[PDB]
């Protein structure tokens, strides 16, 4: 969270929180209510976002759902969609936290290694997240979308 | 293995030191090629200025 | 290196090149990680290149035992390391840092508890900016 | 460390559940409390030196500890004890902002008993000092903040003892 | 250091108190700030691609990559793309800062000497930097591009 | 300034600026205009602030301007006032920067040693800064005064 | 570490005895097995990534562990588990070449139980994974090599449990 | 609903559904999608329909909102409008159902008795419903309006 | 009784909510299914006598029940059993059109178990007959209709048992 | 252990406060709930064997656990698992009467995790069984009682987790 980040910086410096830092905390708590609504919207639309993004991804990458490809077969396709769902849940967590750290610990550290063992292509996963972003953006209002976009972009950056 | 000979000066901006510390301020050193990259960055982060870099050992643009 | 498991190897490296034990589990992960997937020569090289080494030992000082106050278990752990003679005990001072459960829930804390009562009690009342006729028609219990 | 917002998130993540209204309500509760907490923290930071002074006067000083052969005898030891007091205060302030006691466990509480036993620092006296700081802090922060502040101080005290 | 601090430092050597003219420069920076933040986020997300595109434009399909070229062998190739990344990261930092100084302190210092000992070709490196600039310009958009360009040009001039 | 601090943390991590870090930069640039006004006010009132503070200090400490005292004599009294002016200039720099770092490098490191060689009493210097704060606070509006107070307090803390 | 050849030597050295025919036969036995072992080691190294993948598929994945609230849930934990698996494989290969279990004791086995208990990693699941790797390895190496390979895998399993 | 009515008639006769009855069911299912849209339109315009109808009713009947009259006073006027809202909700339910039965159970049985205890004049209530019909008709397309009119007329017929 | 359309309405009415898109979607779902249901109902009505005949042949007749001392022995009892079968069929058809199980509960299911127990009619055999009718009906109606038809038959069976 | 009445008393005693209206209200709340709880407890005791049977059927049996190589394989292990299930049920009933979760902590929850880990009993499966028992219990006790019963079952589950 924003607050955790501020505390951690203070502890490293071995000092009490600066007034400026305190002010940023105040701003964050005010913003939180708006953030909660943005997260709520995505949660409600979650099922459709995943479905739409999946279809887009498969159109963008025929190979992944091909007999050679990792995604191919019912079991495999379900797992690919489950992964997309996981990432969406992480994004919602991020928005409420106001920081990518929650997202980062659960999803972005060791991701390369996990997928390499699975043999899933990382770029395809990134495309899926991009696809989810586009769907999510449409449902969100413009300013809400921008906030959500940042978290989505981070994920795409992480999986690169 | 390639080696780098580096001369760099680092000022003590955080605190005045009673000890003479001439060596810390101005140092010529031999750096392994692999180490130099990291070392160069560390000198920059300290705010020290690297006056001179030379490749002490090895041949430039050697494949092996 | 040769007669110790890779965790104990990271201990000794910390003791010898920084004068300390391993401060936290995140640090254990980073260094133990790099010791796998690379040499011991990488570990050693990372410590001496890192900022801690640079801040305190600089370029011309030989490292020494830090005896640190600060992070938390660091002082007691370091001092157990310093007291052991070579080969006296090979056992890990810190196998790894055990993660800690939560004693108290968020809702038990007074300020939150209060705010919950305020939203919960008098969740249903009269809404302003809502025309009264719409408000009188509104249902409180809803389902059930 | 962990904070109230992250604690809710973590509980949901282990369940694998998406955030739900009940969870949202807890988050909302925290957000309202936040403003009060920030004010309290600023008060504590400004009055930190005095808080420590008063607490020491109440419990530590004018005692056998300060007299020769006592734990707080010698300038070095005296300075160490007041440094520890400051640590406790700073961490309690962090906890109060966070709304979670976890940071206290992760940083302050872990290994403290063992450290103190090796050092020969008296735990009960330290606990006494923490309690004294609590009382002083309660006054400065004011009533709404006081209850919240007290719980973290008590948590520290219970851990040490 | 930073545009704000640069103004302060210039005044401090003069010993002059901050004046309206100085304040105006600071004010100018503050307006530009918002644009810069947006640009930086764009660059961070697209960093891997920016490097890829720039390499494609200049470095690859060239004598350098062919045997006997500076960027021949995997080790050398990897080094060159690592350097490209640094230039991009530092330029992004400079753009946020509004000051060229960080480039001098971090990137520019000791680079020329290192390159000469290595036998890395400066002109080719400059070419790569210019290529990155062009790619970056597109992504950031026109207003941001002008600001971004100056730092890229500064790096290029230093290396040359 | 805040921006420099953010960049420096990123460079240490060797990573692009985090969204949260970027947000803090955005907040700072918005705040800057308000900060500039506060600084401007003090600059205009600078001459009077120094004069008033000096008088207060001399009343508080008769000794400093006494035959034994360091401040005694015209030359010495001027130097004491010059020092007060220096500290005020530093404070203004701090307000615009939003950080004490500018203040700290110019005025607070080695200050003890310098004054001890001069034989100037450090506590008296601190009192003068406190005096300046009180004068400055009166001219500033309450919220502005609080911001200015922090920087003044830091100076007093540093010279202790 | 120690190997078979050195183990024989060391036993004789403590006795102070010169090498004797009985000792020589043990050494001779090792020398015949050696060629097979070298071939097995090369097979394992080439197929290491796949071996781990297959073993994970058999035991670790599609399980509660990988599901939220499981030990191997989250990318970080997943990556850690496969890193551990790789360690076991590499060391077992070393042991097989050496013809001695000692290296396993000196590097892998010592302190692992304690580390795992602090971490909360489940030992039985880890053992399961090791057994799975053994089965996959057995196939690739072929029967003669498999018997030799199996003993080291079993040694690891027994140590952990 | 249409279906409930058909089943009930069949059960009384103790026979399976007649072909004619089945045909009516078929017609209803085809009509349903159109019906859903009509209902949706009225729901969106609900707030304005009620408001406009209320005003018309009060103009038509000054007495009801007079010191003697039941509707008089803010509390009472709100209740009168709430009643109009209730009836509108019932009408929407009716349109989707294709029959008055849903309307009838909730609103038309015991209505006389309820209003007589309240002392509300039944004819005035009918006028309010008529007023709502006129407002609703204007927003609806002609064919849509005719369908809606039938349900509105039933209500007026039920309570007079 | 209740039907699908009315069920949605009733749920909204207790909430006091105006009909919303989500509610509309459920209604829309019903409307698409409706056409199929009407066709199925007509099929069942025309083939009702045969359906009963076939189902009886499958379960009831050529059995101990029909043999002397069995519940369905004597013409009177036989006629009663086939009358009951017809009831179940007619009501299931009604339920299928309605899209709601409630009518079955209100008319058929209520008090039937108790009646049967007093009479000494065997419930399990009756359930068997209902299941047999379902199978026959499934064929005639065709697959899409069969799924819908099956649920109501199963509902009757569960109620009796 | 403690019960709700005693818990209030104890909290007041450490404060040294005489019982106050707020405290009285908590006590009063308990007294109203009491009658319901007694009825629920009697229901659970009578149906205990069945509750366990149903819960086992839902989660434990027809599973890998019961199959050879599973934790609940062999009669001895099967019997142990159902004995543990009974413990959880009995203690939850005690807690429900008491109105306090403390007994669960003092007897059941303390050392259970460690015991299970040494035994190699799977915690997640056990938790699953507890949740299943809760569902069955909920039905029998009825809705008002169910809410009260559920919290204690959830408490056990959270502890084991
Ligand atoms: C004072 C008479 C003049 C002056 C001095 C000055 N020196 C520095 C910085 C350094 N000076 C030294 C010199 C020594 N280090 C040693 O070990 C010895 C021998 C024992 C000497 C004489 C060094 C190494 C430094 C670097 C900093 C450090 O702490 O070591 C400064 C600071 C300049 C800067 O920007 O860093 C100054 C001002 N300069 C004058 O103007 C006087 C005429
Ligand atoms: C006398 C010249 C100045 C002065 C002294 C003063 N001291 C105190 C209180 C304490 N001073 C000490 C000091 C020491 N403890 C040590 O271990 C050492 C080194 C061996 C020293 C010198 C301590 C511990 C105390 C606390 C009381 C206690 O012993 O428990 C006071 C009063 C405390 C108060 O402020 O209330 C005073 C007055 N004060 C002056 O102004 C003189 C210049
Ligand atoms: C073939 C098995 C796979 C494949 C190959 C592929 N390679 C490129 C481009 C390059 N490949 C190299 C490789 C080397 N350069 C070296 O110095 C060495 C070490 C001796 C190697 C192995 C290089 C440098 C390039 C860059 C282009 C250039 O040489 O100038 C491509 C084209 C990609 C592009 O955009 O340029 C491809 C397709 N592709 C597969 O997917 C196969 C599995
Ligand atoms: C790529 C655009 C061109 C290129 C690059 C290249 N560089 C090296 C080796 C080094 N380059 C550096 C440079 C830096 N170190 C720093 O700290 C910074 C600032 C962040 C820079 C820019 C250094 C120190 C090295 C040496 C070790 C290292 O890897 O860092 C090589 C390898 C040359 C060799 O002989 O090994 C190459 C190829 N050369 C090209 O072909 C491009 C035009
Ligand atoms: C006034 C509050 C007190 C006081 C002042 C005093 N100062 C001097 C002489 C000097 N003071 C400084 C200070 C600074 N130079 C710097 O660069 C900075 C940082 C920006 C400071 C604060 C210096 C260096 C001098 C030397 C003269 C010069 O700089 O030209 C004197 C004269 C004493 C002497 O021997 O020079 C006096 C009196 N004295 C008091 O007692 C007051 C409380
Ligand atoms: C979809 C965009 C791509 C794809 C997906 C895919 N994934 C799997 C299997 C797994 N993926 C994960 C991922 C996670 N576990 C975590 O803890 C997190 C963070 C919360 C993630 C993101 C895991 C662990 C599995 C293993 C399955 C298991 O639970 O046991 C598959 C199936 C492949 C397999 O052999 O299991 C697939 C298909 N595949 C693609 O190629 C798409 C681009
Ligand atoms: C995989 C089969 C299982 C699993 C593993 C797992 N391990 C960790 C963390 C660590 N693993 C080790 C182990 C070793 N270090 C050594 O030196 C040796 C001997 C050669 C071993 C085997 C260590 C020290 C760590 C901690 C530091 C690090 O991560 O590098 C984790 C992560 C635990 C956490 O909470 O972060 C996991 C998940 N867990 C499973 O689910 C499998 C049963
Ligand atoms: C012979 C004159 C004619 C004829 C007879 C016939 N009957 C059946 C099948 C059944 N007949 C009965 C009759 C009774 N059950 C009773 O309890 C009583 C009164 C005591 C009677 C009369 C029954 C129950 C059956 C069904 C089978 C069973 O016993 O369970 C058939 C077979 C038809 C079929 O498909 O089941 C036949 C042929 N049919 C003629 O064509 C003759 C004129
Ligand atoms: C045929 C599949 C099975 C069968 C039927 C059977 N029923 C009776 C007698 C009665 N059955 C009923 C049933 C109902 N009465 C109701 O009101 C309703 C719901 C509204 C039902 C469905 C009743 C009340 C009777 C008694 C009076 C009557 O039949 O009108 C019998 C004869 C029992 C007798 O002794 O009269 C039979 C044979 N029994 C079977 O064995 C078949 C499995
Ligand atoms: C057959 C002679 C009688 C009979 C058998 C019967 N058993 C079950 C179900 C189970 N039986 C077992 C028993 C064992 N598991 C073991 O590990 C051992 C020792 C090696 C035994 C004997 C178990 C565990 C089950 C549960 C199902 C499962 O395995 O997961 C049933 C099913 C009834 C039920 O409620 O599950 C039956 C019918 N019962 C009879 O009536 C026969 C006389
Ligand atoms: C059943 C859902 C799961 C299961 C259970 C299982 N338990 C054991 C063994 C023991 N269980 C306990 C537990 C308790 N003793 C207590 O005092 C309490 C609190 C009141 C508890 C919960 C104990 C101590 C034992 C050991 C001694 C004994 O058996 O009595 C086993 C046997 C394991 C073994 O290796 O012997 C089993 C099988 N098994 C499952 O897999 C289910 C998920």
């Amino acid at each position: 969270s924003v607050l955790t980040k501020a505390i951690v910086n203070a502890d490293a410096e071995a000092r009490y929180l600066s007034p400026g830092e305190l002010d940023r905390i105040k701003s964050f708590v005010a913003s939180g209510e708006r953030r909660l609504r943005i997260a709520q919207t995505l949660t409600e639309a979650r099922e459709r976002i995943v479905k739409q993004a999946g279809d887009q991804l498969f159109q963008k990458r025929p190979d992944v759902v091909s007999p050679g490809g990792n995604a191919y077969g019912e079991k495999m396709t379900a797992l690919c969609l489950r992964d997309l769902d996981y990432y969406l849940r992480l994004v919602t967590y991020g928005i409420v936290a106001g920081d990518v750290t929650p997202i980062e610990e659960i999803g972005i550290i060791g991701v390369k290694e996990m997928y390499n063992s699975l043999q899933t292509p990382i770029p395809a996963v990134a495309e899926g997240v991009r696809a989810m972003k586009n769907v999510a953006t449409s449902l969100l209002s413009g300013d809400d979308a921008a906030e959500a976009g940042f978290y989505f972009d981070y994920l795409v950056g992480a999986m690169q | 293995s390639r080696y780098f000979k580096v001369t760099a000066c680092i000022p003590s901006l955080k605190r005045v030191r009673t000890g003479r510390e001439l060596q810390n301020t101005f140092f010529t050193k031999l750096v392994p090629y692999e180490n130099w990259f990291t070392e160069q960055q560390r000198i920059q982060k300290a705010g020290g200025k690297v006056l001179s870099v030379k490749l002490f050992t090895g041949v430039q643009g050697a494949n092996t | 290196h040769d007669r110790y498991p890779n965790t104990k190897v990271v201990e000794f490296a910390f003791k010898h090149f920084l004068g300390r034990a391993v401060k936290n589990q995140a640090e254990l992960i980073k260094y133990h990680g790099l010791l796998g997937r690379k040499g011991i020569k990488a570990l050693i090289g990372a410590l001496v290149d890192g900022e801690e080494y640079g801040r305190l030992y600089g370029e011309d000082t030989v490292p020494s035992w830090q005896f640190p106050t600060l992070p938390a278990a660091n002082y007691p752990n370091s001092v157990e390391l310093y007291n052991r003679f070579t080969r006296q005990d090979d056992s890990l001072v810190v196998p790894s840092f055990k993660p800690i459960r939560s004693k108290m829930d968020i809702a038990s804390m007074p300020l939150v508890q209060a705010a919950l009562k305020e939203q919960q009690a008098t969740k249903t009342a009269l809404d302003m900016s809502r025309p009264m006729f719409l408000e009188l028609g509104r249902s409180f219990k809803g389902a059930d | 460390m962990q904070d109230a917002i992250t604690a809710v998130i973590n509980n949901y993540d282990v369940q694998g559940k998406y955030l739900d209204g009940a969870a949202l309500d807890k988050l909302k509760a925290y957000f309202t409390t936040g403003a009060v907490r920030v004010r309290a923290a600023a008060v504590i930071s400004s009055n930190a030196t005095t808080i420590i002074k008063e607490a020491a006067a109440k419990a530590l000083i004018y005692s056998d500890l300060t007299r020769p052969g006592g734990n707080m005898y010698t300038t070095r030891r005296y300075a160490a004890c007041i440094r520890d007091m400051d640590y406790f205060l700073r961490y309690a302030t962090y906890a109060m902002l966070a709304g979670d006691p976890s940071i206290l466990d992760e940083r302050v509480l872990n290994g403290l008993k063992e450290t103190y036993n090796s050092l020969g620092v008296p735990i009960a006296a330290t606990v006494g000092g923490i309690q004294a700081m609590k009382e002083v802090v309660g006054g400065l922060v004011g009533p709404d903040a006081a209850k919240e502040a007290s719980i973290y101080f008590d948590y520290l005290s219970s851990g040490l003892s």
